[PDB]
């Protein structure tokens, strides 16, 4: 608004065309997940999830997932809060936002995994 | 570039680095000037040399009162506390849900104007506690020094109508601690009286479960019964005090005031809200401020909003170690974020447009 507009390169990837899409926050940024490692949540990260499914006339339907490990810290679970925020934003409100906390996920959540979600302990390092 | 954030509280204030996990700065939200006949003093100095100074609190309830004297708190706050040049970094401060529209336009004058910040951002204090709890949506309860905050929020913002009030906090309780204390014959008036009495709530008192079965517990027997050192060395021996006096938060007419409780108060913003997200905010109260301190505090609202509540409602009180210092970390986390630098409003912006351009930037 005013003067800027939204430049975050994972934003501007975000939601173009059916599918999922998880990035991990790392250090206070929108890091996305190698895909080849979807599924596969440290414990000690947080993580927004986008699922994008295609609507009957072709517009785009988006549910706004932020998953929280057991160990992860208070800047990646309030960072993950907000971004979630923020990427809803962007998408024009579009976005269905869920908590998603370690072993409390929704029906909905785990169902994007067809082989079944994992755990790992570990993660990235705080970035306070 | 490194941003500030700055949590303007009633009694205190908060202020730091984005970045970090706590203010590196909290001190009394006070200015000092010359009682009779440096121009003036800010903070913990101001307290200290009361003997000869007049204070003045510039924010009363959340909201700013007195300009000039809030101008001389962020000078001090930029110059003494963070030791920071202001013109080198955006600013993150904070503000009272439904802080009035001319006062969020004064803020934003004054940090380009007087200080010329170069980038600055205005969050309500609620939103940024739900944040630091790892949610979107949730009902905020939020009590600090002079009031008492019940604020909902949806996927991120704030639901305006549905906030609201109880003009009772920390400030109340001291002053009723102080009145109760004088049943036992202990009178506390000054200034340096008044600490200790502020200092044997923060230690000492405690919400009860069941209020009347604690009465009865105290009358019954001397199980209840602390006792605390003045620091002089007399020992005085405190009793049904310690969960009379937070009592007040849920029974207002303890300090003879017709408002309800905070449980009601907290229930009633609920009730305010769209029927279909009322589930949420019953499963996300999350406690803020240093008033929600009192041990006992979380297992009372989950007992009184469970009552008020139908039965088959979950309800979840969120009731972090941290939660004095909640607004400020929300407010770190945020201005830290990669995306933070396409939010704050920059010089350039209030350059071209003043500074209503708040009312579009920050809400
Ligand atoms: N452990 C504790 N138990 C009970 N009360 C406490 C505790 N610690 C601090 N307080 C009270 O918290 C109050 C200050 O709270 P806080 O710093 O959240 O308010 P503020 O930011 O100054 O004001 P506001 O947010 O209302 O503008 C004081 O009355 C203080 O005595
Ligand atoms: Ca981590
Ligand atoms: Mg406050």
């Amino acid at each position: 608004a005013g003067h800027m507009v939204v430049e975050h390169p994972e934003f501007l990837k975000a939601g173009k065309e059916p599918g999922l899409q998880i990035w991990r926050v790392e250090k206070f940024d929108l890091v996305p997940v190698p895909t080849n490692l979807y599924g596969d949540f440290f414990t000690g990260d947080a993580y927004v999830i986008l699922k994008t499914v295609q609507l009957r006339n072709g517009n785009l339907q988006y549910d706004l997932h932020y998953w929280l490990g057991n160990e992860c810290s208070q800047d990646e679970s309030g960072a993950a809060a907000i971004f979630t925020v923020q990427l809803d934003d962007y998408l024009n409100g579009r976005a269905v936002q869920h908590r998603e906390v370690q072993g409390f996920e929704s029906a909905t959540f785990l169902g994007y995994f067809k082989s079944g979600l994992k755990y790992k302990k570990g993660g990235v390092a705080s970035g306070f | 570039v490194q941003a500030l954030v700055i949590d303007n509280g009633s009694g205190m204030c908060k202020a730091g680095f984005a970045g970090d996990d706590a203010p590196r700065a909290v001190f009394p939200s006070i200015v000092g000037r010359p009682r009779h006949t440096k121009d003036s003093y800010v903070g913990d100095e101001a307290q200290s040399k009361r003997g000869i100074l007049t204070l003045k609190y510039p924010i009363e309830h959340g909201i700013v009162t007195n300009w000039d004297d809030m101008e001389k708190i962020w000078h001090h706050t930029f110059y003494n506390e963070l030791r920071v040049a202001p013109e080198e970094h955006p600013v993150l401060l904070t503000e009272a849900p439904l802080n009035p529209k001319a006062n969020r336009e004064k803020m934003t004058q004054i940090m380009f104007e007087t200080f010329n910040t170069p980038a600055m951002y205005v969050a309500i204090q609620a939103v940024l506690s739900l944040y630091a709890s790892g949610r979107t949506t949730g009902i905020v309860m939020d009590s600090g020094d002079g009031v008492s905050h019940t604020v909902p929020i949806y996927e991120g913002y704030a639901l305006p109508h549905a906030i609201l009030r109880l003009d009772l906090a920390g400030r109340d309780l001291t002053d009723y601690m102080m009145k109760i204390l004088t049943e036992r014959g202990y009178s506390f008036t000054t200034t340096a009286e008044r600490e200790i009495v502020r200092d044997i709530k923060e230690k000492l008192a405690y919400v009860a479960l069941d209020f009347e079965a604690e009465m009865q517990t105290a009358a019954s027997s001397s199980a209840l019964e602390k006792s605390y050192e003045l620091p002089d060395g007399q020992v005085i021996t405190i009793g049904n005090e310690r969960f009379r006096c937070p009592e007040a938060l849920f029974q207002p007419s303890f300090l003879g005031m017709e408002s309800a409780g905070i449980h009601e108060t907290t229930y009633n913003s609920i009730m305010k809200c769209d029927v279909d997200i009322r589930k949420d905010l019953y499963g996300n109260v999350v406690l803020s401020g240093g008033t929600t301190m009192f041990p006992g505090i979380a297992d009372r609202m989950n007992k009184e909003l469970t009552a008020l509540a139908p039965s088959t409602m979950k309800i979840k009180i969120i009731a972090p170690p941290e939660r004095k210092y909640s607004v400020w970390i929300g407010g770190s986390i945020l201005a830290s974020l990669s995306t933070f630098q396409q939010m704050w409003i920059s010089k350039e912006e209030y350059d071209e447009s003043g500074p209503s351009i708040v009312h579009r930037k920050c809400f």
